[PDB]
């Protein structure tokens, strides 16, 4: 079957999901990644910009994502 | 803003 992963993930000869940032085209080497909360796409954080954890309590949009949100000037 | 690191040794965390 073609249903594998059309994405960004592969799995490890164990089986486990092995996300890839779709940044830089880097496979995970055990580093801090960071979700979106839209897309829930997984991207380094020297990717995206980000250099510290924020909290799953605080949203974060990717380049993907926030783009199509925009963060208009009206609020 | 899920933030993990797949990792067996992290150095603090
Ligand atoms: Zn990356
Ligand atoms: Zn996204």
């Amino acid at each position: 079957g073609s249903h594998m992963a059309m994405a960004y993930v592969i799995r490890d000869e164990w089986g486990n999901q092995i996300w890839i940032c779709p940044g830089c085209n880097k496979p995970d080497d055990g580093s801090p990644m960071i979700g979106c909360d839209d897309c829930d796409d997984w991207y380094h954080w020297p990717c995206v910009g980000i250099m510290a954890a924020p909290p799953e309590e605080m949203q974060w949009f990717c380049p993907k994502c926030a783009n199509k949100i925009k963060k208009d000037k009206k609020h | 803003a899920r933030t993990k690191q797949t990792a067996r040794k992290s150095t603090g965390g």
